[PDB]
RNA sequence: AGUAUGAAAAUGAUUAUUUUAUAAGCAAUCAUGAAUAUAUUAUAUUAUAUUAAUGAUGUACCUUUUGUAUAAUGGGUCAGC
RNA sequence: UCAUCUGAUUAAUUGUGGUUAGUAGUGAAAGACAAAUCUGGUUUGCAGAUAGCUGGUUUUCUAUGAAAUAUAUGUAAGUA
RNA sequence: AGGUAAAUAAUCUAAAGGGAAACAGCCCAGAUUAAGAUAUAAAGUUCCUAAUAAAUAAUAAGUGAAAUAAAUAUUAAAAU
RNA sequence: UGCUGACAUGAGUAACGAAAAAAAGGUAUAAACCUUUUCACCUAAAACAUAAGGUUUAACUAUAAAAGUACGGCCCCUAAUUAAAUUAAAUAUAAAUAUAUUUAAGAUGGGAUAAUCUAUAUUAAUAUUUAUCUUAAAAUAUAUAAUUAUAUUAUAUAUUAUAUAUUUAUAUAAUAUAAACUAAUAAAGAUCAGGAAAAUUAAUGUAUACCGUAAUGUAGACCGACUCAGGUAUGUAAGUAGAGAAUAUGAAGGUGAAUUAGAUAAUUAAAGGGAAGGAACUCGGCAAAGAUAGCUCAUAAGUUAGUCAAUAAAGAGUAAUAAGAACAAAGUUGUACAACUGUUUACU
RNA sequence: AUAAUUGAGGUCCCGCAUGAAUGACGUAAUGAUACAACAACUGUCUCCCCUUUAAGCUAAGUGAAAUUGAAAUCGUAGUGA
RNA sequence: AGAGUAGAUAUUGUAAGCUAUGUUUGCCACCUCGAUGUCGACUCAACAUUUCCUCUUGGUUGUAAAAGCUAAGAAGGGUUUGACUGUUCGUCAAUUAAAAUGUUACGUGAGUUGGGUUAAAUACGAUGUGAAUCAGUAUGGUUCCUAUCUGCUGAAGGAAAUAUUAUCAAAUUAAAUCUCAUUAUUAGUACGCAAGGACCAUAAUGAAUCAACCCAUGGUGUAUCUAUUGAUAAUAAUAUAAUAUAUUUAUUAAUAUAUUAUCUAUAUUAGUUUAUAUUUUAAUUAUUAUCAUAGUAGAUAAGCUAAGUUGAUAAUAAAUAAAUAUUGAAUACAUAUUAAAUAUGAAGUUGUUUUAAUAAGAUAAUUAAUCUGAUAAUUUUAUACUAAAAUUAAUAAUUAUAGGUUUUAUAUAUUAUUUAUAA
């Protein structure tokens, strides 16, 4: 009852709710921004709940599976623009964590809000898919749209990329398939050159993002340590 | 409860500029962004970067505006007969001001 | 509640000089190093000026009182009245 | 304010409007109220009321320099 | 009784200075402006703190050394 | 504690005035504004109509549309009441003026017709309160020259069939729900005995004045020096519950606020829980605690005879057996004093 | 009556200084009046503990107040209106 | 003087005498008379010692012993809970080793209470012709302040450092601490006519106080789980309906999913609501959610707590107070010295012990492909903010801060009528 969790400044049932809403909001848009404290705490839910739906699709017990359910739906606000949520959870988000031992969620650190010096953040769903099956872009994954970026600036310095950044393009293959991977990589350019006014030329930039792709994937003293006398 | 004395221009200086906890300090924990290459927080998110980032979702995650058919079709005369002009209140007016009184992000320096 | 003008003060910030982190009180005077500033006869071993090394001595003012540092009284401070 | 307690068809509660007040009305009577409060409102005027009481009373220099006693005083915080 | 009632003297009151640790009234002494050599007053002269050296007793308790506490007991000392 | 002005100090301190927020986008500008969605609070209201009041505060300057019937005013008439008014000589009086009478004013009240819409004009004559019981009657069971039975009980409407007039007209019988509540009705209980004041037909008219109309009204739009937890009139006021406008919820509606974000030390307020005690506290059980239906029974002593006492206390049945909304319901007795119900120091 | 009672009730009557419409005395009923007794119950207490919310604390925004001779504002003894 | 068997000085102590004290009742008016801290309680104590108990010790025909009485040293520690009373006080009960006496603005409210004394109402006895009055009695009755300075409690930063840093630290200093009880043995011994009844000393209990801790215990536990009442709003599944795709098929049936929907309208004599027929496609189970004080109730992990647990009273020793001695002159004697030598002896003292503060000293590195810190991020052992501390790995290497996950365990409450695989 103390020390469990963040209060919020908020009494114990309004609290929950706006955790749930906050939780519902970023099933729903795959990155929301927040109040730092607010996103801590809203991202232990929504992995908790991702975790139970995961639960819920593998077991084969079925009371297991009919009581994680009913977890889960106690876990949200079905209503309105989150009617069919329940659903989603099971077929659209879950699904991408099948593999993924926890840490769905990221809390991207932002520049403090002027008007109130809150510190603020970015709540968002790990791996969401940057394109849907139409031919446009999805609202979600910012640190891969970072990350390309930052690949893109370097490219146009012609410099290497930095350490910090190679290991950041790791972590995010880790759970993806490489051709799948390169591909989004190359779509998040198309955008992002084009933003920036940069020229797009295809073949150029795909051989880049081969190469990039190559470096992460195949794997490559002041003090002495002695024995005792 | 109450000041006995005019508190003098000294101790009232050393009060509130003496000590450390009271100062400002210096934000030595900038460095460069990795996107653009400008100063921001350590820790932290470029805001540039993530608002451009922001607004490109904006453009293609975009909900399309709804245009009423009758509306779209209507002849610019008649269209004035039956919508004419008014005078907004002052309220309304400094409302649509935003310039006025809303503030838009600066751009941090490009770090060296 | 005219119009100018306005280096009037109280008061804010900043800087420069100078002093100040082992020293205890009306915060000044006097003594006395020191540092600095300016100086068209500093000839200088100069003069003045600024300045809480340093030592001595030093119980705001006013009213009212047999008698006040008084823990009696009045005044936040300056300008006008 | 909250918690509580009490009347809650009556000597009830309240809306609109009127009447009674500054020697002065109203008062199931408390010096209670008469526009944020009365042993008698407020304003203006008398009017610079009056104060043996309290405070204030502004530059400089010079020379002299007290008393706190006696007497009388509805006088003893004053005045001769 | 820092009391009270007068008498008398002085100071204060209205008097700055030196002394009495500090000090309205006590001890000296009266600032016209200096100055600082010469006498001094009251009071002091190991240090703090201006400035000294002696004789002769007596004390041993820090008595005492600028605010003298008694009847009485004791131990001494002279003398008769 | 001189006055006026300026500016200090306390101090960047306390405070930001009951509160639920989230997100996404307007808008690569938004804690604070708009929009959408989620959540929440109010709901015999923070809702919908209004009265009064007011810097028009409004969905605004291109602006709050009225011949009258659930429109008000204006207008007609009065109440309380008011009045340089009124009446050789109305009466009285230092003046002022006062009184009495007349007369004119005075809404909080009265006031014609009307959806099968309605016609106000000029002229001639000539209701304090309070109740709706009983009983009786009509009706469905019984039973079917019965007793029970429990409900029905004055009104308002459509329908059908007639019947009278010729498809209107109206009468006539015929079927047709519970609860509220309402209006016109009737008949009726008490003592406290219950306002004022403004014709008729007939004839002839009637080319429809002005004024309020927004929004706000349990409040940020009035009164309170403030966008002030104060004050502020009226009818409505989903449903489901219930005796009820109590209490829970809350469909719809309307909100979520001139501070946020963190943090939750000591400490204070406002709550919840508490072992063994059990008033040991203390001025004093102050505060807190304590409810074994709320219904139906049953209910003592005393006594002014009034279930006053009394909602008695306990106890009982309906419900309940580990417990498992809110709301009403908080013991008894002695004494002093005052009979009572009431009144009083608006702010000790 | 309590373990134990300046309170309470009953009673006594050298009534300091009761007494009859300034009404006397005694009941019932009533009382947010006052005092006391019992039961029940309790965080009132032995003895406090824990928790929730609003502050308090920190960051951002806006931003008071009484006060105030001037302050370079220690302890103790002594001192002195 | 006089008690005290017999004796003034075991204990007693008149009248008078001399002091002290500076607490009280006065007295004085010298303070302000804008000092309530309004006199009592509570909270909190500090200080004195003029010692109540506890430790040491003299005397005590009035010390056999034990109780005592009395006096010296001694303030280290400790010195109470109720009934009544506004009460300080006192009486009383029950205790305790004892229930000392004070000072500290009759300690203590810008910390509390407000019962008393206390203004405005009021009544009672008495007084006055009366208004009113009273040391009378009685009911009632409003207190404020966000701390500026000093001070105190903690906590940082800055800093001068016998000159760095990381770290380990001593002397000291500032504090704290220091007990006490009871039974048992020693012992029914000493001692006594018995009746009783020990010193010294030691152990075991306990007491009070302080300290730490959460393994258990109890508590709480707006973590959480289960149970349950009332309204309400969902999601799902299905039924239905319609639109949009797809599609069996032939526009349209059909097939499939997706979405969307579950109304609505009219009776029943005014209105309202409900009920049923009518109208219509206008649905009947899983599982949620909010609200109702956390809705209420039974449990309940951690944490924290105390009812609980653990620890501790800090030795030894040094010199001592009072007091008890040895030799011993001055002073043939005598005399423990206010001579020289020589001894003991206290809950006191100095130490010790513990806590904090500091930083003498010590070991170690010294311009940095990795120096010591600091800002930044993730947190907690720590915490108001700070401070402290853990971690910032991703590298061939070797370290997990937090969340998440996962595994075990706990909670909840059902469960073998079960869980999963055969073939």
């Amino acid at each position: 009852t103390v020390g469990i969790a963040r209060k919020l400044s908020r009494d114990k049932a309004h609290r929950d709710a706006l955790l749930k809403n906050l939780a519902c909001q970023l099933f729903q848009h795959e990155s929301i921004v927040s109040t730092h404290a607010k996103c801590k705490e809203a991202s232990r839910v929504a992995e908790r709940i991702i975790t139970w739906t995961k639960r819920a699709i593998t077991t084969s017990n079925s009371v297991a599976q009919a009581e994680l359910k009913s977890q889960i739906q106690s876990q949200l606000f079905l209503a309105g623009d989150n009617r069919k949520l329940m659903k989603r959870l099971f077929s659209e988000i879950a699904p991408r964590y099948l593999e993924r031992p926890g840490g769905y969620t990221r809390v991207l650190r932002l520049e403090p809000r002027a008007n109130d010096s809150a510190p603020q953040s970015v709540l968002e769903l790990v791996d969401s898919p940057v394109m849907s099956e139409s031919h446009t872009v999805n609202r979600g994954n910012l640190k891969m749209w970072l990350l390309v970026k930052s690949v893109i600036n370097d490219d146009a310095n012609q410099l290497p990329h930095n350490p910090l950044t190679l290991q950041n393009l790791h972590k995010v293959a880790k759970f993806k398939a490489e051709a799948q991977l390169h591909g989004e990589i190359m779509l998040i350019k198309q955008v992002l050159l084009k933003e920036m006014s940069l020229p797009y030329d295809e073949a150029l930039e795909n051989e880049r993002t081969q190469a990039l792709l190559k470096e992460v994937y195949s794997s490559s003293s002041s003090y002495v340590m002695v024995p005792r006398p | 409860a109450v000041p006995k004395k005019k508190v003098s221009h000294q101790k009232k200086r050393q009060k509130l500029y003496g000590p450390g906890k009271k100062q400002l300090k210096m934000i030595h924990h900038l460095n460069k962004c990795p996107s653009c290459g400008h100063y921001k927080r350590a820790n932290t998110l470029c805001m540039y970067c993530v608002g451009q980032i922001s607004h490109i979702w904006k453009t293609h995650t975009a909900k399309e505006e709804i245009k009423p058919r009758q509306e779209e079709e209507l002849s610019e005369l008649d269209q004035r007969v039956l919508y004419p002009g008014r005078r907004d209140t002052k309220y309304t007016k400094d409302l649509k001001d935003k310039d006025n009184y809303l503030e838009r992000r600066v751009r941090t320096l490009k770090k060296d």
